[PDB]
DNA sequence: TCCGCGTCAGACTCGTAGGATTATAGCATACGTGAG
DNA sequence: CACGTATGCTATAATGTGAGTCTGACGCGG
């Protein structure tokens, strides 16, 4: 009867970029953080995967 | 040119002419379209030399044939063109301008000097008002301020007879008309009738000034600027870029601007204009010179064309970024390369992969020698040519060249001297530099991308350095501590663990094999496993008495994999060795060990045959990290159900009435964190073993293999604190501010945290990351004040021959001893003939070289202190003598003289900081703190012995403690110290002094939330000065109603209640005052900042009891953060709030006057009549009574003691000692070991200079502050000749003023603050002969010392004679 | 002793970008040096 | 003598101005 609202994604929290790392959950917020940035720093390849 | 000193004076307005070659009149730059230099302008080549090589602008004499010939036409010499970045100019100003360094820059030389306030002067020059410069009359003396109408009265009624000027002609004139003689007399005169305290300081100070005016030849009026010299044009360039357009010094605009306004002003005299624009004119010319000199000194610095203050002469030369530390104290080199990193583990460890092409470049004039001198090349440009087009013959050559030659690798952050090190390249194909893996930890180089610098060392003297002094495998030992810092890691570690680490039956258990031989080739066979019991014949290689080897065969049962590594052990190491499971802490041990049985050549091999078998047999093995590696407990959710309802059950008790905010955090934080440790040991017993594993019949426990777990418990990664956070529970988080975040995390990685535990991680994350960039910044800053102070140590002799030393004895803290006496005392010089208990014949010798022989002797006979030979003690002056300072750490032997200690200690100490901020920040998320500090519980049986313990029994039976300093051991039988136990404040023993107790007894409980206050005398009580709303506050209940009183502190406090001390007073039934047992003190105990006290006024206490609640929050988290400050404080020598007080002179004590509570402790001594009169506050509690014979610098207050007083009263060996214990006790926090004999240079460096009293045969008298080396020369000369005999006393300087109170110059500029060194250098025209290395190094020349000491002292010795 | 002042704050790497901004009067005599 | 560079004078009256702020710390001097 308290509660008001909800959140409406469990995404909303997190940014694009962390957004695309698939097992988010279970990885330190540190090294994710270092993972988010590297896939901005992707080369795209020859034949795109 | 090869000059023996520098020195620095004021520049005389002639002086200045000597250097120019001319006037620039104008500010005429180049002709537009011509772009040649203009008449007498600012790059006129007239004045400062020819735009280009021997040719005259006009063009009428070229080549080289035409050699000083100036041209009559133009008017240019045909020279070089180097000229113009010598040859200097100069401007003739209009009015006189005082030049800003010596006015603005405090205290100020112009100030001090006249004993006029900078605001007169000031007034002076931008001309608001008049000053006297002299009148006869003594109607106006001198230097009295006239405003505009002041100067009309004066000027009608006397006028003529009395001289008052404006501006910077009228400074001039009053430092010209000032007799340096005569006030120097007159001052004096001052000091002799009526010299008080703090004005005794400045008059000295404006004498000193004088006195050293005189001295340098310096005079006051050159302080104001008639000729403005010019700086020569190449280092002020107009260069074209490529765009066609112009680039140009900043300093070309703040020149024209002041040629302009000098120019305007010429004019303005020229044409007789009214005095308001000719003042006009000259205020702007002066703002032009000062924002010349230093832009933003003077107030608004000007702005060019973005926006940006334009970049003056002062600030070329002042930052960081000025000429010292960027250009001088460090260069871009020639000969230098870099790359990304990446492994060689084939690479023997003398070696590393250099690229083809890299190293092509590198070599090139190398190549080009080799090519001429086999014909190949005809010259240097056919030379060129062949390596252009890299030609087959070319790689043939180069491979030739880099044979034996060493190349320097560094990697940034070059935090100690590790950080570069010598290798000989292998040339390999590809762009990547191959490190070898065991040198990764000392450079802390990791392959994700990090890169390396490649450095050539050309000369001959330059190679053998590279290969003696910086090769990898000569620098195995750390500066800093005595362990190995080349080791095993990873792979290496892993592959050697599988091999030896056991398991149950497997393939071919408890088989008898001949030899290591027979155990490989079944395993290679496939016959036997790695990890199986079996009886095997090892013959071990034991060393004698003398250099001969001992041979001894004996059946030893081990694995398989074990007998198969003792064939990579060398002949002289026990089989013990590997017949442990084997870890990187064993390896390391292993290497050490063979290095000290054997020696270099055989660990060398050693160590790389570690790396082959550790690396092969890790392919061999495959361990991976699956998700089902990290095994949850099955009882974690019952654990934490448990803590959530029980944290649930005080947040509730909280609205209720027993919590403060204070309180409760630390009831949560306490809660949770015994959680997380209880569900981590729950995951690690479940992990670690629960390995049901059937042997030959039936089931057996043995350890797991699970692959986290090996990875752990062999130390080859993660720790268990990291596995917590895999498996187990994440734990307690910590905010950026160090506070603890209330709500933990519950869950794990594995477990996957939900969006709200992941939201909370954020926070410890991100302020982990933002230490790793900011706190390296003041770790980095530490570390060049320290390194800058300790420049100058060198080992200079080898024995001063001095008898004097500090008494180590073994840091024995916390139970477990922290640090062994015989490790402390590992590779320094013995003092004084230590033998055993029986006195009647000597055990150790004196000046002998602790070696892990004799401290192996030291245990047996258990020796606890040892006076030894320090740095601190040493005689030597000008440096240190190889046997105070003892063992070299890096080199495992005597140190070298020569050596630079001074800066080895400083990156020792600095190094651990700066790695330690990044490192434990990026790596931990959380806070795994253990603040559970309730009850001492004792591991082996003893007597209770309390040394310094003044407590009180209370109506329970029990001892209540009510010192501060309170020390617990255990003695054993003989009557050793083994165990120690600080018991603190408000304490209850179970059992009191000297009484037995066994093994895991309770000796001792107390709160650790809340230092109550314990009353030691039984009554009534009373509230003193305890105004509600002035001094505390009321708070009260329902129902019946509870009040609690909580004391607000000066902070909260009202105006009206400031002077109030609040204090809980003891009355008896008849409401006297009760006495404190044998002292006329009444019972009083003075209540501080938010003291909570529950039970109000006329409650009958009985003694023991706690009165008052201080609440003790400890939002403190585990990291260097929190450390390093207090180690900056130490080595800067910052007094506390509180200092401790402590007896200054010894003799006999009573008290006199009292300042409502205020003490004024009266020492009047036995021999010495004078008596010592201290003020002290109210509310400090005296640890003495009265009477008592009390000895120079016995404790008398509670609280931190200040270094100062330390060394004031105690001396020398006590706060070093202080210091080195209380900064250790940081580095220890977090497991950083560095030798105290580093923190000794330093602290030896703090102690340079010393005040003297009294007259010698020189210029002492009172107070002036000289070296302690310098005063000592005098005194050994005194002594023996006689003269006037001067008293001394050390001063601790804090690292920042030690360093500036050098006596070089160049040091003191380069480190900081380089405008004021360079005026009180320059006034006092001091004169640098370049002793240090910072010096040397700037002027590019060779250190004094290391290779450079030998070359040096045949200098000094040159200056005896010829 | 209270409060404006002024000197402090890690080490290397590379990749860069912009020239942008601005307005001035027009014409005759004088001052000075260079070409034919 | 031409070319480049400079100093000259203009006559309605008009005559008083004008960025970015916020770090935190410490050590002297007035
Ligand atoms: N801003 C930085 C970043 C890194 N470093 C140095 O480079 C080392 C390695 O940095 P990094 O590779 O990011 O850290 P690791 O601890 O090796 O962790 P990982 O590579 O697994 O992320 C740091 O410890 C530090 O000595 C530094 O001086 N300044
Ligand atoms: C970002 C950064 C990196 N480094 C070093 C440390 C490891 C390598 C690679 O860095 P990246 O992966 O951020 O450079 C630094 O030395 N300083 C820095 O600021
Ligand atoms: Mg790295
Ligand atoms: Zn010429």
């Amino acid at each position: 009867d308290q509660v008001d609202y909800m959140d409406v994604s469990t995404q909303q929290v997190v940014s694009v970029g962390a957004s695309l790392i698939p097992f988010l959950e279970h990885d330190d917020a540190n090294r994710a953080l270092m993972g988010a940035n590297m896939q901005r720093q992707a080369v795209p390849t020859l034949r795109a995967d | 040119e090869e000059f023996d000193a520098i020195k620095i004076a004021l520049a005389s307005p002639d002086m200045i002419r000597s250097w120019s070659f001319g006037e620039v009149k104008k500010p005429e730059t180049i002709n537009y379209r011509t772009f040649k230099p203009e008449r007498d302008g600012l790059f006129c080549a007239r004045i400062f030399g020819p735009v280009k090589d021997y040719e005259c602008l006009c063009g009428k004499y070229k080549r080289l044939k035409h050699r000083g010939v100036i041209c009559e036409k133009c008017g240019v010499e045909v020279t070089q063109t180097k000229v113009r970045r010598e040859r200097m100019g100069h401007i003739e100003l209009a009015s006189p301008t005082a030049h800003i360094w010596f006015l603005k820059s405090l205290p100020s030389r112009i100030g001090l000097l006249l004993d006029m306030p900078l605001r007169d002067i000031e007034r002076v020059l931008y001309f608001e008002s008049y000053v006297v410069i002299e009148g006869g009359m003594t109607n106006l003396e001198r230097q009295q301020i006239l405003t505009e109408e002041q100067y009309l009265d004066a000027l009608e009624e006397f006028g003529d007879e009395f001289d008052a000027k404006m501006g910077a002609e009228a400074i001039q004139a009053l430092l010209k008309s000032m007799d340096l003689e005569q006030e120097c007399e007159q001052l004096r005169e001052e000091l002799n009738e009526t010299n008080s305290e703090t004005k005794r300081k400045k008059l000295t100070k404006r004498i000193k000034l004088l006195e050293a005016f005189v001295q340098s030849g310096n005079k006051p009026e050159w302080m104001i600027l008639t000729v403005l010299p010019v700086l020569p044009p190449d280092l002020r360039p107009l260069v074209p870029l490529d765009g066609g357009r112009f680039a140009t010094s900043d300093l070309n605009d703040l020149y024209r601007r002041v040629i302009n306004r000098n120019n305007r002003l010429k004019r303005l005299l020229d044409l007789a204009a009214p005095d308001i624009i000719v003042r006009n004119e000259k205020r702007m010319l002066q703002e032009a010179v000062d924002a010349l000199l230093d832009n933003g000194r003077r107030g608004r610095a000007i702005t060019g064309s973005n926006k940006r203050p334009l970049k003056s002469l002062a600030d070329m030369i002042k930052g960081k970024q000025g000429r010292f530390r960027q250009n001088l104290l460090g260069k871009r080199v020639d000969y230098s390369g870099r790359s990304v990193i990446t492994v060689g583990p084939y690479l023997r460890l003398h070696q590393c992969g250099l690229p083809k092409k890299m190293a092509l470049e590198l070599f090139k004039p190398f190549i080009y020698g080799k090519l001429e001198l086999r014909g190949l090349a005809t010259t240097i440009k056919a030379a060129k040519k062949m390596v252009e087009r890299e030609e087959a013959v070319v790689w043939d050559i180069l491979d030739e060249v880099i044979r034996e030659h060493p190349v320097l690798l560094n990697r940034a952050p070059t935090l100690h001297r590790l950080g570069i090190q010598a290798f000989e390249p292998v040339l390999i194909e590809g762009k990547a530099i191959q490190l070898h893996p065991l040198v990764c930890a000392a450079y802390n180089a990791d392959f994700d991308g990090d890169q390396m610098a490649v450095h050539v060392p050309l000369t001959l003297e330059a190679q053998l350095e590279a290969r003696a002094l910086m090769m990898s495998t000569n620098n195995i030992l750390s500066p800093a501590n005595g362990e190995p810092i080349i080791v095993p890691s990873q792979d290496v570690v892993l592959g050697l663990y599988y091999m030896t680490r056991d398991c149950v039956n497997a393939k071919g258990e408890g088989m008898v094999l001949t030899g290591p031989k027979e155990a490989e080739r079944l395993y290679r066979s496939g016959l036997a496993s790695l990890h199986a019991r079996v009886k095997v014949r090892i013959t071990e290689y034991e060393k004698d008495a003398n250099g001969e080897l001992v041979a001894k065969t004996s059946l030893k049962d081990t694995t398989v994999g074990r007998a198969i590594l003792w064939m990579i052990v060398p002949k002289g190491l026990p089989y013990s060795i590997v017949n442990q499971a084997l870890g990187k802490k064993a390896i390391s041990k292993m290497l050490n060990t063979c290095y000290r049985i054997l020696g270099l050549k055989p660990t060398v091999i050693f160590a790389d045959q570690i790396m082959y078998t550790g690396f092969a047999y890790a392919a061999r093995s495959g361990a991976s990290v699956g998700i089902d590696d990290m095994v949850i407990p099955e009882k974690k959710h019952e654990i934490i159900s448990e803590a959530e309802a029980e944290v649930a059950e005080i947040q509730e008790q909280f609205q209720s009435g027993l919590v403060t905010a204070g309180e409760r955090y630390n009831k949560v934080i306490d809660i949770w964190a015994a959680a997380n440790d209880r569900v981590s040991k729950a995951m690690m017993d479940n992990l670690q073993t629960e390995t049901v594993i059937n042997r030959d019949g039936q089931e057996e426990k043995q350890v797991s293999f699970n692959s986290i777990y090996m990875m752990a418990d062999s130390g080859a990664r993660g720790s268990a604190a990291q596995i917590r956070q895999l498996a187990g529970m994440r734990g307690l988080m910590a905010k950026p501010d160090g506070s603890i975040i209330e709500t933990p995390i519950t869950a794990n990685f594995r477990e996957g945290l939900n969006v709200l535990q992941y939201f909370i991680s954020t926070h410890g994350a991100r302020k982990g990351l933002a230490d790793t960039a900011l706190k390296t910044a003041n770790s980095g800053y530490l570390t060049r004040r320290l390194v800058d102070v300790a420049q100058d140590l060198v080992v200079t002799e080898d024995d001063c021959g001095t008898h004097e030393g500090i008494m180590m004895t073994p840091v024995i803290e916390g139970g477990d001893v922290k640090e062994p006496l015989r490790d402390r005392v590992l590779g320094r010089v013995t003092a004084e003939d230590v033998l055993k208990p029986g006195t009647a014949d000597i055990l150790v010798p004196r000046n002998t070289l602790l070696h892990e022989q004799w401290c192996d002797l030291l245990e047996e006979n258990s020796v606890d202190a040892v006076k030894v030979r320090s740095v601190v003690s040493c005689d030597t002056d000008f440096g240190v003598c190889a046997h105070c300072y003892g063992r070299d750490l890096a080199r495992g032997h005597i140190i070298n003289k020569g050596e630079a200690i001074g800066v080895i200690a400083a990156q020792s100490i600095g190094e651990p900081g700066t790695q330690l901020t990044m490192r434990t920040f990026h790596i931990g998320g959380a806070a795994s703190r253990a603040a559970a500090e309730s009850s001492i519980q004792v591991k082996n049986k003893g007597s209770i012995k309390l040394s310094n313990v003044k407590s009180v029994v209370n109506s329970s039976g029990k001892l209540v403690i009510t010192s501060r300093n309170t020390e617990l051991k255990l003695i054993d039988e003989f009557g050793r110290t083994k165990e120690s136990y600080k018991v603190p404040y408000g304490a209850v023993l179970a059992k009191g002094d000297g009484e037995q107790v066994a093994g895991g007894e309770t000796v001792a409980n107390w709160d650790p939330h809340t230092m109550p206050v314990i009353t030691e005398v039984s009554g009534f009580v009373r509230f003193t000065d305890m105004i509600d709303g002035q001094t505390i506050t009321r708070q009260t209940d329902e129902l019946t109603g509870l009040s609690s009183l909580v004391v607000l502190d000066s902070a909260e406090r009202t105006a009206g209640g400031k002077d109030l001390r609040p204090a809980l007073k003891i009355v008896d039934a008849q409401g006297n005052d009760v006495l404190i047992p044998g002292t006329d003190m009444p019972a009083q105990y003075f209540l501080p900042g938010k003291a909570i006290v529950q039970l109000e006024d006329g409650v009958q206490i009985s003694s023991g009891d706690t009165l008052a609640r201080i609440p003790q929050e400890s939002g403190g988290t585990k990291d260097i953060t929190g450390g390093l400050p207090r180690v900056a404080d130490l080595f800067e020598a910052r007094r506390p709030k509180e200092p401790a007080i402590l007896a200054e002179i010894s003799g006999i004590v009573s008290f006199g006057k009292e300042t409502k509570g205020k003490r004024r402790l009266v020492i009047t001594p036995v021999d010495g009549s004078d008596p010592y009169e201290e003020m002290i506050p109210k509310w400090r509690q005296l640890n003495v009574f009265e009477g008592e014979r009390v000895e120079r610098g016995d404790v008398i207050s509670d609280g931190p003691e200040a270094p100062h007083d330390i060394l004031r009263l105690r001396g020398v060996h006590a706060v070093t000692r202080y210091i080195v214990n209380e900064v250790q006790d940081v580095y220890r926090l977090q497991g950083v070991k560095i030798n105290d004999k580093h923190i000794e240079v330093i602290v030896r460096q703090m102690l340079r200079k010393a005040t003297i009293v009294n007259a010698g045969s020189s210029d002492f008298l009172e107070g002036e502050q000289v070296e302690y080396s310098r005063v000592k020369i005098a005194n050994r000369e005194l002594e023996a000749n006689g003269k006037v005999g001067a008293t001394y006393s050390r001063d601790l300087l804090g690292i920042t003023k030690a360093s500036l109170a050098t006596e070089s110059f160049i040091s003191a500029a380069s480190f900081q603050e380089t405008t004021r060194v360079l005026t009180e250098a320059a006034v006092a025209g001091k004169r640098d002969e370049l002793r240090g290395l910072k010096e040397n190094v700037i002027v590019g020349r060779l250190i004094p010392a290391g290779t450079g000491y030998a070359y040096h002292q045949d200098r000094m010795r040159r200056r005896a004679a010829g």
